[PDB]
């Protein structure tokens, strides 16, 4: 299924995922396409932060859902 | 002298005190927090109880309020914890924690009622007659700052259409992959609007993480009706500035304070950990726009990174009085007993 990821630049990329994909799997696919390592990714869907160990199915994510990527930056 | 009490600075906790005051003065949230059924909570491991305790002391203590039991309930007991998260993440996780605790209570759904809006992502193919919409909830809005004069220009940018092409063509069903355009439209805006200003970011150029200290203007009164797909004649999306969360510093680190006018009446105070003082509107608003005028003479690096607005039609409810009658006696008795010390 094709979802969207709104990236750090505000631009949107497409991502091909499976409902059984773990959030870890999704972060890895984002690195494959955008180059951001998984430990620098925070993914927000419908205002909620996606957690490792869960799957896309745990979150009602579907074709054309948008995940918001925010970078983990050190500070404060 | 303000009648509002500060929070102690008993270890580097960065943005935390700023956020705690911001949420404490979201009176309807504070009231719901007091109603959470924490009778049986662990007195140390419970984030809901720890927030009840901090709020109770902010409302009743005349001395600066400690937060060690709150950070223990978080499991964020060193600066590294705060270095590895940001205020948006702290806010979202805190609100999600107390939202879950409110499920199955007289106050279930308070967090979405206060903070949740609805938007729609719409896709239109460029060369085939195919379009699709997706509605999604949101609880805050991330606003691009770089190159934008003000909040208005950031909202225009937020809803600007983007092309989907190249390696990002849209899956248009029977039409296969298609060039398309994609945009966001707002369906609703919530009673309490959290705007995250994107001052801290990765910069591919210098290939590092930076803070943008550029000038970015935000108004006392913010009209957003023009960004809605459909407006409500009896409830315009007119927003009133409530809180300005401020950072002074650079790429190395800095100091965090928050400005609030708690009652929504334009009477502002500055909250700097244990020191709460009255300030002017200009000191809370214009002075936190940032900018670089006469940077040759001195660093200008003090500016807002998060704003809270409250919808005008909702102000008297969001900022309703919170009285001791609102606070369940079970909570009062448990906290008074804790000072067994």
């Amino acid at each position: 299924m094709q979802i969207f990821v709104k990236t750090l630049t505000g631009k949107t990329i497409t991502l091909e995922v499976e409902p059984s994909d773990t959030i870890e799997n999704v972060k890895a696919k984002i690195q494959d396409k955008e180059g951001i390592p998984p430990d620098q990714q925070r993914l927000i869907f419908a205002g909620k932060q996606l957690e490792d160990g869960r799957t896309l199915s745990d979150y009602n994510i579907q074709k054309e859902s948008t995940l918001h990527l925010v970078l983990r930056l050190r500070g404060g | 002298h303000t009648g509002y009490v500060g929070l102690k600075n008993q270890g580097a906790t960065c943005y935390m005190n700023s956020l705690l005051q911001t949420l404490f003065f979201t009176n309807q949230l504070r009231k719901a927090v007091y109603m959470m059924p924490t009778e049986g909570d662990d007195s140390s491991k419970s984030v809901p109880l720890a927030l009840q305790r901090v709020f109770y002391e902010l409302q009743h203590s005349d001395k600066p309020v400690g937060t060690k039991k709150l950070t223990k309930s978080f499991g964020w007991e060193t600066l590294d914890s705060f270095m590895q998260h940001d205020v948006q993440e702290l806010c979202r996780k805190l609100l999600d924690n107390v939202e879950n605790k409110m499920k199955g209570t007289c106050v279930e759904g308070t967090i979405p009622k206060l903070f949740r809006g609805k938007m729609v992502s719409y896709i239109q193919c460029k060369e085939v007659d195919y379009r699709s919409d997706r509605r999604e909830d949101y609880y805050d809005i991330q606003l691009s700052i770089k190159g934008k004069k003000n909040i208005f220009e950031s909202f225009v940018d937020y809803v600007a259409v983007e092309q989907l092409d190249g390696d990002n063509k849209y899956d248009a069903g029977e039409h296969g992959l298609q060039e398309a355009e994609k945009g966001v439209k707002f369906l609703t805006l919530p009673p309490v609007l959290h705007l995250q200003l994107m001052r801290f970011m990765y910069d591919p150029q210098t290939d590092q993480n930076i803070k943008i200290n550029d000038r970015f203007e935000f108004p006392e009164q913010l009209p957003l009706d023009e960004f809605l797909q459909k407006t409500d004649p009896k409830d315009p999306a007119n927003y009133i500035l409530h809180a300005v969360l401020v950072h002074s510093g650079d790429n190395h680190g800095g100091h965090y304070v928050v400005y609030l006018n708690p009652k929504g009446d334009g009477k502002w105070c500055k909250f700097d950990d244990d020191v709460v003082s009255r300030c002017t509107k200009e000191e809370a608003i214009e002075h936190n726009y940032g900018g670089h005028d006469d940077d040759l003479s001195v660093r200008h690096c003090t500016n807002a990174y998060m704003l809270v607005y409250i919808r005008e039609s909702k102000l008297s409810e969001v900022l309703q009085a919170v009285t001791d009658h609102d606070i369940p006696q079970q909570l009062v008795e448990r906290l008074q007993e804790e000072k067994r010390i």
